This record gives structure tokens, sequence and C-alpha cells, in this order.
């Protein structure tokens, strides 16, 4: 058994989404499941939206009914999920769970089955490349033993960019933070710490590569 | 609609010993054809939910016999006997006795430690950035355990809760702590008529905040 979801990937606010999922393994007609759509957004909990019964009876979340519509088409084992006119707070994981059962008791039923989800991010961006700027310590904090420096990569659109310091030899010690999405951008940031007799001394340089924009940059970091 | 209340939000354990989580609903969900639809799942970092229980004390073909469930009516409990490294994760509760179904808001269950105190820096705007009329000072606070923490920006020496951006990573692979980064964003012109920038930290492993300041000045 799979289940397999499908959307736009983005959207700009007020756009319709129409999110698709593609059963295998199994037959919606034959095993009369029930399936629902849940999402979650970011750095957040499941949230249920909606389910369709074998029969097409359905039942939706109040507080979004009014934006939902779930449908089904039983002979390419597909179920749909359309929501109108998104905006911000729409963005999230949207998953498909199949609702299964043991052989014929059909009410001793749950969510055994849950696709990967698909990913929706609303912004009214255009690709935008990031501004990679290096961040050096205040001209003070490099006593003691270790150093800590930064990079932060702000403003851009879409997800992901690829991070890595001194092309990947400097791996240990780092911290890469997951991206925020905050006013249709992208900021992420990292940071390294190193012995305080290995920088200045020697080069650091953060590189960051946004596959969107095909853009690929270099910035050491450098004493204030 | 039923609240599912899961009990505690955050659970620390030791690899091998029990676990056990609670969920609590605002009202009965036994379903009106006597069943009571109160199931668990799992969600890993990267993973979708896993279905562990259902109907409150079934376990789910596949998982393992170290996960159960019991409870009834409105209070519930999961238990895994022997945690494992690979049960670490999301836990969620799910009742779907009553429309709409809803989720608990979900239990951590991470791996214990001792308290690490958190290496802080903080970064000025860099020359790049001020050259276009924005301006962030960025602050690490880096290898912390617990993850209770509270981080406050200063400006001038009064608290600013405006122009924001926090972000976390996970329990650390090599030495199990947490790391957060903060952002704090104006605008150049902003950032130039202000002069002192603060940083401080709240955490169990010092009575008093870690201070991280610099003058723009300096």
């Amino acid at each position: 058994v799979t289940l397999k979801e499908s959307g736009p990937g983005l959207l700009k606010p007020s756009q319709t989404l129409s999110l698709t999922c593609s059963f295998s393994g199994f037959s919606i007609r034959t095993s009369k499941v029930g399936v629902s759509w849940i999402r979650q957004p970011s750095g957040k909990g499941l949230e249920w939206l909606a389910h369709i019964y074998w029969d097409d009876d359905k039942r939706y979340n109040p507080s979004l009914e009014s934006r939902l519509t779930i449908s089904k088409d039983t002979s390419r084992d597909m179920v749909f999920m359309k929501i109108t006119s998104v905006d911000t707070a729409d963005t999230a994981t949207y998953y498909c769970a199949r609702r299964g059962f043991y052989g014929r008791k059909y009410e001793v039923n749950h969510f055994d089955y849950w696709g990967q989800g698909t990913t929706l991010t609303v912004s009214s961006a255009k690709t935008t490349a990031p501004s990679v700027y290096p961040l050096a310590p205040v001209c003070g904090d490099t006593t003691g033993s270790s150093v800590t420096l930064g990079c932060l990569v702000k403003g851009y659109f879409p997800e992901p960019v690829t991070l890595t310091w001194n092309s990947g030899s400097l791996s240990s010690g780092v911290h890469t933070f997951p991206a925020v999405l905050q006013s249709d951008l992208y900021t992420l940031s990292s940071s390294v710490t190193v012995t305080s007799s290995t920088w200045p001394s020697e080069s650091i340089t953060c590189n960051v590569a946004h596959p969107a924009s095909s853009t690929k940059v270099d910035k050491k970091i450098v004493p204030r | 609609d039923v609240l599912m209340t899961q009990t505690p939000l955050s659970l620390p354990v030791n690899l091998g010993e029990q676990a056990s989580i609670s969920c609590r609903s605002s009202q009965s969900i036994v379903h009106s054809n006597g069943h009571t639809y109160l199931e668990w799942y799992l969600q890993r970092p990267g993973q979708s939910p896993k279905l562990l229980i259902y109907q409150v004390s079934t376990r789910f073909s596949g998982v393992p016999d170290r996960f159960s469930g019991s409870g009834s009516g409105t209070d519930f409990t999961l238990r895994i006997s022997r945690v494992e490294a690979e049960d670490l994760g999301v836990y969620y509760c799910f009742q779907a006795s009553l429309v709409p179904l809803t989720f608990g808001a979900g239990t951590k269950l991470e791996l214990k430690r001792a308290d690490a105190a958190p290496t802080v820096s903080i970064f000025p705007p860099s020359s790049e950035q001020l050259t276009s009329g924005g301006a962030s000072v960025v602050c690490f606070l880096n290898n912390f355990y617990p993850k209770d923490i509270n981080v406050k920006w200063k400006i001038d020496g009064s608290e600013r809760q405006n122009g924001v951006l926090n972000s976390w990573t996970d329990q650390d692979s090599k030495d199990s702590t947490y790391s957060m980064s903060s952002t704090l964003t104006l605008t150049k012109d902003e950032y130039e008529r202000h002069n002192s920038y603060t940083c401080e930290a709240t955490h169990k492993t010092s009575t008093s905040p870690i201070v991280k300041s610099f003058n723009r000045n300096e």
C-alpha cells in the first residue's frame, strides 16, 4: 500500500490550492476505505481538514468548511482536496491518510497509512537570491579558548539553500538553523565555533548556494 | 469540539527506561456505536506520522510490543516499556469519535542529559548589510540543556519584542544539546539612531541572565 500527495508547491495569496492523493497496492472501490486530509504548519502540530467515505459522504473541519472541497475519482484511485483563497496561514505540509481496517470490521478503523506529504508555501515573492552576510565577532570577543563566527542568509525565495563552511571541510562545531519564512521571504543563519588560535589566523568562508536563482556565493569572515 | 490535552509536552528519558504520556479529552469520546476511537501516532524527524495504537489499547501490526495504550472515557495513557533511540520524536493522541477529529498538541520524547549552559554570541550588522538600509543583529545560543530558555533583546537598555526571527535546532547528534538563533532586524536608520544592543539569555544553569552586549560606536 502507498499514498502519494501532489500539489503546486508554491502559490500566491488568493490562489486556489488543488491537491491530489494517488493510491496504489490496493483499490479504493474494493477496500471501501475512507480517506482524510490532514495538515501540519511548519513547527506546529497536526490539524484534521476533511474526510471522504467510499460512498462519497463527506465531513469537514467546521472552521475551514466554507473554503474546503473534498472529492474523489474511484476509477483513478485518487482523492482530491481544493482550498480556495489561500493565505499565509495555509503554508503547511498536507498529508493524505487512509482510514483502513482489518478484514470485515469496518467499525474498527484507524489511519494505518499516511503519505510522505506535499509542502505548500504561500508567498507573493518572485524567485529571489539571498543576501549573504558574514558575521564576525564584536571587536573584543576573541578572548577565551574558542571563537564563534556566523553567516546570515537573508531575503531569499524559495527553499532551499545549501550552506557549508570551507566548502564542507569545516563541519564539526557547526550549527545551521532551519529557515523561517517572514514577510514572504526566507532567512537562515549558521554558526561555526573554532579554537581562538584557528581564527583569524586561518581563512573561514561561508558558502551559500541557491538552486532556484542559479546562484553560489562565498563570504569570507573577516575581523572588524 | 473536543480538546485533547497531552501531559507532559516535553518528556526527557534515559535510553532503556520507561516513558508514559497522558492524554485527556474535554468530553467523553466513546462513539454512538460504543467504540472509542482514541489513537496514538509517532512522528519522527523528517517523517510522516505512523500509527502505534488504536481503539485505546490495540497495537497496530508491526509496532513493537514495548508500546501499549490504556484508559477509558476521557483519560488515556501511552506507555513505552523501554525507550530506544528510534522511539524519539513527537507522539500525538487523536480522537476520531466526534467531528472535527482532533489531535493533541504533541509530546516530544527526547534524550535526558546533564544540564549545559549556553555559549552566547552576539554579532553586529555586517558592513555589507548596512549598505542595504536594513540591519540585523544576531545572537546564537549554542549547546544548551535543558531546552527551556528565554532570550531577550535590549536596545538602549529597553526590551524590544518586534523585529525578531528565532530558529532552533533539534537535539544534537554528538552531545544531545539544543541550539538557538535569534535575529533582530531594524532599518539602517533605526539601527544608527540607537547605541547599545544586548542579547540576554535566561537558563536554569545560572541564577543571573547571560548578557552579551555591544555599543555601536565602539
